[PDB]
């Protein structure tokens, strides 16, 4: 059908537009996660037990 | 010094004694029987509390399972029943213990427990009393708002509208508040003393007066009230034989006919098993003042078997009037148990043995 | 993406000049340009506001009437010319973007308020 | 066609709150500017609700009726200047009289 | 206790408590009213039983719901304007009239669309330029490629009776704007002294997957069945047979893990054009295997019966059956009594007497 | 047959994507972090109980503010609650009764309700009137809104039941913005805390990230076996969590493009609801249909802790903005919060 190969256009138009993206190796993005984990591992009260001045939830 | 009689018991205590004459104390035994009688009737109360206990965990065993799809309206009034019954029925197993005929009922002396603290006797015989007066009390309490609940769904047959919902807390509160001030009116007279021939302790040696009213008629009064309730709520469900909605339902015309013939035999047993205990009471009544009289003529027997006793008679004792009735407690026992039994009729279902077996096969 | 302006000084009161406002970077007919003075220890007043669409313009509440504006579709450039001057024209001047209709250059979204400003021009009196 | 201001201060580690109340009811489009002392006025929030992109997160502009209000939560001290609302519905382009922001 | 708290607690834990009182309240309609879903495959079937159970209503032109279609016709000329002026702005080169100012004082409104009560004057006085304008009419006929309210001609002519302030549209405009496409279209009623909710499907998706589970206490699920349909073809297969995937999807719902407790109420709503057909058109083409007879009164149970028997292992699901009727307070009165069936047998299980 | 040619090219382009999936894959997550430290043994205790409803709860809401809560019934109420003092502050009924989402403002004054009738409804709570007003309707979606979320005070982004999403501004009524591209019906979204990407999971196994103002199909993400139903973003704005139907809830990157690491208990069959994050990026907060919560590590790829305080399925989870604490509403028509 027309409309199926217009709709087929449409997505090999798609995946054309997304051929081309530059991509990072996933040991220098883990590395990066790792670093923003560790950056914010002292100011969460779910990881460690909080006093009730600074709890509010008793 | 001075000289004790078989019927009187040696005691160091003025305090509890027979007061004709010094010395001697009474026993806390029944001594108008011998201790086969005791044997035949303790043998009676474990059979009887064993198949109620069995009845009752058959009952509850159905009810633990489907707890968390059954915490409901008013079916858990029929898990209560029985579960303020057990409590007291394990109470009547207190018999063939270590030394719990005499050791929980009969003081440092020999004279039963005459309920006061003031004689250094220890609390040991006011803990049955109120457990099984609580659980008795809590279980005809407990009916009688079944039949309240079970007229009040039954008015309450506009099919789809109008559950009774915000007075169930009321009714709980009711019935753990009447107990409270059940037991608390009975502990107002405090001088309970025990029975040897069943075991269990009670008022009502010297004293039908205050156990007379107090103890009975509330019963007769839940009787009347539970009974209009059930005539009310027949006569009101049996208006779905000429239903004014419509004509429909035979399917369900036979299962509410089934349930109808179910609450009717039920009525039919719960009339009589009042009333025959009422007639145990009957029986009482005018047998109680000639046996206090024969018993006034045994402890001059006491003496005059011995008076007139020469050295050529054989072994003697005293030809008395009338003896006590030492079948017919029975009556009231069975009538006790029956009413336990029979709240174990209602999970007794031809919809249960599915749940039964679903539980069963589960794990074989 | 900036702006640029021209035509600062003083010259004796009642006359006009030629005050020039160039925006660069994207479309002149798809925006309007705005004119507003600033006065010396003082707040904002608006002067002017050019529609390239329709060019029905108008003029302020006060000013109005005597002042000319104009706008260039090829060379994108506004032009002010100010007869008619008193003692509160000390004053430094401003114009700026304001999409109306957002959707001719792209079908966006809407935006209200002055996006893109430049630096002002200064025109004095004595 | 005028409007109202309320000309106030604030100071360093603080929230503070800019009202502003127009004269008729007046349709939703406000717009907000920062105005460094000698310098270009700069733009803060487009449309009463939506912040322009690039301008750090800790303001916000709240509608209520026919009022407008300019929220600043835990400013950086790098913020002293004048702000300024604007009515901008019609085609007759107007200001406000601005407050500035001064610490003790 | 304390003090200071009390102070802004009279009015906190006051308006907690009120809310509560405001909010337990609800089970004078919760349990009052008895849900019924409905489904099925005959449309047309659909909409002349719903409108045969519905109480046959006229309330589309009371005073007590004036301001809201007013609302409705208010906002709905509002959408189609500013619908039409996206359109032609979406057309890629301008096209307004000579005097360009149409187009940009219609700026003023699209700004000054931030209103919900009376209409203006202003926007009146502009629209009446903009449909003066024949751009917005040769993008609007263009318009059927992009999204387009339907109703949008209607009332852009007609728009001096809108403009004439504190006037009441009638039952004909109202009845031209509440036609809706796709949703719930949820009616419901009282019969004989008790409530009735009823909501339906219209093919929202291509099958039933997420939705069904929040339909879970549900006291009846109505199935209906234009029986008539075993030589009617199913035009998106080579498999001709309607009545097929309808029991197929019918199978899906009996073997439904959350419905393991919800009766079912069965419809046979095209039988007396079935009554005339089986003469020309027998059991000869619905299924082989019925050596049993030709005529219509048995083979109609034998098909019943057919269908019947898929219920999977259940002897607690109560399939109650019907057939068609012209006059339907009878039919009705049948649904009724199989509803009050259902919730007394739910009734005398909750008591456990049965 | 030029249809056969450009799906041909389709295939060897996806080729050239598992190609390049293939090649900028070096090293798993797993041995690089076999060093890390473990946390422990971490319990939560349910602090305040929520009692106020009737029906079964599909949805909640945390606010921006930690002092809010949003949560919606299916008897058409929509209640609001204090967090602290436990006070039942708001609650308003609706015209329907079949809601399924809600969305609390980033500034506390508009909340959104939404659901099966296609129809989306914004109403406004500081007012003059002392009451609650019917404020704002959308209307235009065929099948019925999955979720629906604020980005802004005028903007709100939501979820078609016609494989679509859209982007509206609350004052016109009319969606500024349509996202076409999905196959199978879209279940649940989220965006970044920098409100400038968006990401969608469908039924059809694809998770597609967006750019809110291009409306271009930005990133894919194919790999699963069956449906999303729970979606959760990275708070740096890089990663972004999934969810499917046998608790195999996979981690992504956008920066990076590919698959990270697929989570699995062994004794585990039950289907996903909704999943969450905590303001560190090593938890993942999730429910199954065996009535359990846990909490399991990003790192280190495994716990199963338990709260399973619920008699009936859970339904939704959220943690707060601050992550202090977190929140849990199910089928027994009751909420709770643990910390
Ligand atoms: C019958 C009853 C047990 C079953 C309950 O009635 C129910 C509800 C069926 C028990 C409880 C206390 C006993 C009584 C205790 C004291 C006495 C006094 C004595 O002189 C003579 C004996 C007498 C009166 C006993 C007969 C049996 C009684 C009434």
């Amino acid at each position: 059908n027309t409309a199926s190969i217009a709709q087929a256009r449409k997505l090999v138009e798609q995946l054309k537009m997304e051929a081309n993206i530059d991509r990072i190796k996933v040991s220098k993005a883990a590395a990066d996660l790792m670093a923003y984990c560790e950056a914010h591992a002292k100011e969460d009260p779910l990881l460690t037990p909080v006093p009730a001045s600074e709890n509010p939830f008793r | 010094s001075g000289q004790c009689e078989v019927p009187l018991v040696r005691t160091d205590n003025p305090k509890s004694w027979y007061e004709d004459v010094e010395g001697c104390g009474i026993q806390c035994q029944n001594p108008l029987f011998t201790e086969a009688e005791h044997q035949d009737m303790h043998s009676y109360i474990a059979a009887f509390g064993a198949v109620t206990g069995l009845c009752t965990l058959f009952t509850l065993a159905t009810f633990v399972a489907d707890w968390r799809n059954s915490n409901r309206y008013p079916a858990v009034i029929l898990f209560y029943v029985n579960a303020c019954f057990f409590v007291g029925s394990i109470g009547w197993l207190a018999q063939f213990m270590d030394g719990a005929r005499r050791e929980i009922v009969c003081r440092a002396d020999g004279t039963m427990r005459l309920g006061e603290p003031t004689s250094n006797e220890t609390l040991s015989c006011v803990i049955i009393f109120v457990i099984v007066y609580y659980a008795l009390m809590a279980g005809v309490v407990w009916f009688v708002v079944l039949t309240y609940a079970w007229h009040t769904s039954f008015k309450a047959l506009g099919t789809t509208y109008q559950p009774l919902s915000g007075k169930t807390s009321y009714f709980h509160l009711l019935t753990w508040s009447l107990p409270f001030v059940l037991t608390v009116a009975i502990l107002a007279v405090a001088q309970v003393d025990g029975d040897s021939v069943s075991g269990i302790c009670f008022v009502g040696y010297k004293n039908y007066r205050y156990r007379a009213g107090f103890v009975l008629a509330p019963i007769g009064l839940v009787l009347i009230v539970g009974g209009y309730f059930l005539i009310r709520g027949v006569m009101t469900l049996f208006s779905i034989k000429s239903n004014h909605p419509g004509l429909l339902s035979e399917k369900a015309a036979s299962k509410i006919n089934e349930t109808m013939l179910r609450l009717g035999i039920f009525g039919f047993l719960a009339f009589g098993f009042v009333l025959i205990t009422f007639s145990c009471h009957f029986y009482d009544f005018f047998n109680q003042a000639e046996w206090e009289r024969s018993f006034r003529d045994y402890v001059l027997c006491q003496a005059n078997v011995t008076i007139g006793l020469p050295t050529k008679q054989p072994i003697p004792d005293c030809e008395i009037k009338n003896r006590p009735s030492l079948l017919v407690e029975k009556i009231n026992l069975f009538a006790m148990f029956g009413t336990g039994i029979a709240m174990s009729t209602w999970v007794w279902t031809k919809a249960t043995l599915l749940i039964w077996r679903r539980t069963w096969c589960r794990l074989t | 993406v900036q702006l640029v302006e021209s035509g600062g000084g003083l010259v004796q009161p009642g006359g006009s000049l030629r005050l020039s406002c160039a925006a660069s970077g994207f479309n002149f007919y798809y925006s309007s340009i705005h004119w507003v003075r600033q006065a010396p220890g003082k707040g904002l007043e608006w002067v002017a506001s050019i529609y390239s669409y329709s060019g029905s313009t108008s003029y302020a509440d006060s000013v109005k009437g005597r002042f000319t504006i104009s706008a260039d579709t090829s060379k994108n450039t506004a032009y002010l010319q100010m007869n008619s001057l008193r003692a509160e024209d000390t004053a430094v001047y401003y114009c700026a973007r304001y999409p109306w209709y957002w959707w001719m250059e792209k079908p966006y979204l809407s935006l209200y308020g002055m996006d893109y400003w430049g630096q002002g021009t200064l025109v004095t009196v004595s | 066609m005028t409007q109202s201001p309320s000309s106030l201060s604030a100071s360093v580690g603080d929230r503070v709150t800019i009202t502003c109340r127009a004269s008729q009811s007046v349709s939703s489009a406000v717009a907000w500017y920062q105005q460094k002392p000698g310098k270009a006025p700069k733009l803060l929030i487009y449309s009463a609700s939506s912040l322009y992109s690039g301008v750090p997160s800790r303001f916000s502009g709240s509608r209520s009726g026919t009022d407008f209000t300019l929220t600043i939560s835990s400013l950086q001290p790098e913020d002293f200047a004048t702000y300024y609302c604007q009515q901008s519905s019609s085609s007759l382009i107007t200001f406000g009289q601005g407050t500035k922001v001064e610490i003790k | 206790m304390g003090c200071t708290l009390s102070a802004e607690d009279k009015a906190a834990v006051e308006r907690s408590k009120m809310i509560d009182r405001n909010l337990r309240e609800d089970g004078e309609k919760a349990a009052r009213e008895v849900k019924l879903l409905l489904l099925g495959a005959g449309e047309s079937g659909k909409n002349t039983i719903v409108k045969q159970m519905k109480i046959i209503h006229e309330a589309g032109y009371s005073e007590e719901e004036c301001k809201q279609y007013k609302a409705v016709v208010y906002s709905n000329t509002i959408q189609s304007i500013i619908a039409i002026i996206r359109a032609m702005g979406r057309l890629k080169i301008d096209f307004g009239d000579s005097a360009r100012a149409d187009d940009a004082r219609q700026l003023f409104v699209l700004a000054g669309a931030a209103e919900e009560g009376f209409m203006t004057a202003e926007l009146a006085g502009v629209i009446k330029r903009l449909w003066k304008d024949s751009g917005v009419q040769a993008c609007f006929n263009r318009s059927r490629e992009y999204q387009l309210n339907d109703s949008a001609a209607y009332y852009l002519n007609d728009l001096d009776r809108i403009a004439q302030p504190n006037y009441i549209p009638t039952q004909q405009d109202v009845l031209r704007t509440r036609v809706k496409t796709t949703g719930i279209v949820e009616t419901h009623f009282t019969f004989k002294d008790l409530h009735f909710k009823m909501f339906d499907v219209g093919a929202q998706r291509s099958e039933r997957k997420k939705w069904i589970h929040c339909f879970e206490g549900v006291t009846a699920i109505i199935f209906c069945v234009a029986l008539s349909d075993y030589d009617l073809v199913l035009a998106e297969d080579e498999e001709m047979n309607r009545m097929h995937a309808s029991m197929k999807l019918f199978d899906s719902i009996c073997n439904n893990k959350w419905f393991t407790d919800t009766s079912i109420i069965l419809f046979l709503n095209k039988k007396d054009l079935f009554e005339e057909k089986i003469k020309k058109s027998p059991l000869t083409i619905c299924y082989p295997e019925y050596a049993g007879s030709n005529t219509y009164e048995e083979a109609a149970a034998y098909i019943q019966c057919q269908f019947e028997d898929l219920n999977k292992r259940k002897d607690t699901k109560e399939i109650y059956t019907h057939f068609t009727c012209s006059t339907d307070t009878k039919n009705v009165q049948f649904v009724f009594d199989a509803v009050t069936d259902v919730i007394i047998k739910n009734n005398l299980k909750d008591c456990g007497l049965f | 047959s030029e249809l056969d040619q450009l799906r041909q090219e389709a295939e060897q382009l996806k080729n050239q994507i598992r190609d390049a999936r293939k090649a900028c894959a070096d090293a798993t997550l797993s041995q690089i972090t076999n060093n890390i430290d473990p946390v422990g043994r971490i319990q939560m205790r349910t602090r305040r109980t929520l009692r106020g409803h009737l029906a079964k709860i599909y949805a909640m809401h945390w606010g921006t503010d930690s002092r809010l809560l949003v949560s919606a019934s299916q008897d058409g109420k929509l209640i609001i609650w204090d967090s602290y003092t436990t006070n039942k502050v708001h609650a308003i009924p609706l015209r329907s009764s079949w809601v399924m989402t809600c969305a609390y403002a980033p500034s506390g004054n508009y909340v959104a309700c939404g659901g099966l009738d296609n129809i989306c409804s914004i109403y406004n709570l500081k007012t003059r009137e002392g009451n609650v007003r019917v404020s704002r309707e959308l209307a235009g979606h065929t099948g019925y809104l999955s979720c629906c979320r604020f980005l802004d005070d005028n903007q709100i982004v939501t979820s078609s039941g016609d494989t679509t999403c859209a982007l509206w501004d609350i004052e016109t009524g009319q969606q500024t913005t349509t996202f076409t591209g999905h196959t199978g019906d879209v279940m649940s979204l989220s965006l970044a805390p920098d409100t400038r990407l968006f990401v969608s999971g469908a039924c059809d196994a694809s998770a597609k990230l967006w750019d809110v103002r291009e409306g271009m199909c930005r990133q894919t993400f194919t790999g699963h076996e069956s449906d999303i139903n729970a979606i959760c973003f990275f708070p740096n704005g890089n990663a972004f969590a999934t969810g499917s139907d046998d608790a195999t809830c996979r981690l992504f990157d956008l920066r990076a493009d590919q698959e990270l690491m697929t989570y699995s208990h062994d004794n585990i069959i039950c289907g996903i609801t909704s999943v969450s994050f905590s303001k560190s990026g090593r938890l993942l907060l999730a429910g199954y249909d065996d009535f359990n919560c846990n909490v399991w590590d990003a790192l280190k790829a495994d716990r199963a802790g338990v709260l399973a305080g619920h008699d009936n399925r859970v339904s939704c989870l959220g943690v707060t903005d601050d992550g202090m604490a977190v929140a849990t509403g199910s089928w027994d028509s009751f909420l709770k919060i643990w910390n």
